[PDB]
């Protein structure tokens, strides 16, 4: 009975820890995707600025 | 005769001028296309 109670009590805490870890992993993935999108947008803006500047000098 | 041949144009100047006009038109078209491409930049 004590082993069954220990298994029942540890399951809820383990599930809560797993959910917290999954939420943290999802937040980290969302932050990485946002950083990658911002980097791509900045690279596109810089490419456009360089292309506009090159057409003036030539 | 040597000074006349020194110019460089071996073939008659008719086809030379035709090709020069064609190259000028091509250069103008390329410049206009490059300007139109580098002007319309509104993406994000």
């Amino acid at each position: 009975h004590v082993h069954h109670l220990i298994n029942e009590y540890r399951p809820h805490q383990a599930r809560e820890t797993l959910r917290v870890m999954m939420e943290v992993q999802k937040r980290q993935r969302l932050e990485t995707a946002e950083r990658f999108q911002k980097h791509l947008e900045r690279v596109i803006e810089m490419i456009q600025n360089c292309l506009a500047s090159l057409p003036d000098d030539l | 005769k040597l000074i006349s041949t020194m110019p460089g144009i071996h073939l008659s100047p008719e086809q030379q001028q035709q090709q020069l006009q064609s190259l000028r038109e091509q250069v103008r078209t390329k410049n206009e296309l490059l300007q139109k491409y580098k002007s319309l930049c509104m993406f994000e």
